């Protein structure tokens, strides 16, 4: 039912979901509630939300095509962190070392 | 995890 | 309310205002143990409290004398020690928010 790239990107989806990775994955495991987390001007700058949530059911729906489709969601994921929080903030660098997890395994795939 | 603006914190 | 409360508002206010934010904004709002799935909290904690029902009371005029009002308050961090583990993060959060307000408090008429 999952092609063999995309079985690797569960393996990657599961990895950056674990007790691992949870020190600093946290912030992107749900959507962003703006009402809930008291950020009202959320949705006046990032107009594509997007959260690992989402994106695994996303994946469990076989709405993603090609692994690049898949990239493309957490990698918007990560640049809505940079684009609306300051640079200097915990949570930036939360993205930053998720990230970084991210494109360490997506890289080695064939 | 209580939440509020950008903050975290694990109860469970 | 009367002087000494008047004391006491000015503390709250401290309590929730920017400087404090770092450490106090885990009692700003009421342990909601659905959104976190502690199906334990209140078969343990049969008293909650945090500072938003503590503003409410204030505002209420429900607090008859200051004790009435840090009664609540210690009931507050009494709260988060009695339930969490003593390494757990929560408790060097609520020691430095109760370092401030223990402060505060020892100095009114």
């Amino acid at each position: 039912k999952l092609s063999e790239h995309l079985r690797y990107c569960d393996s990657i989806l599961r990895e950056m979901l674990s007790k691992k990775h949870a020190a600093y994955a946290w912030p992107f495991y749900k959507p962003v509630d703006a009402e809930a987390l008291e950020l009202h001007d959320y949705h006046d700058i990032i107009k594509h939300p997007m959260d690992l949530s989402t994106v695994k059911r996303k994946m469990d729906g076989r709405e993603y095509p090609d692994a690049q489709g898949f990239a493309a969601d957490v990698r918007l994921m990560f640049s809505n962190c940079y684009k609306y929080n300051p640079p200097d903030h915990e949570v930036v660098a939360m993205a930053r070392k998720l990230q970084d997890v991210f494109e360490m395994r997506f890289a080695k795939m064939p | 995890w209580k939440q509020w603006k950008k903050y975290g914190l694990k109860i469970c």
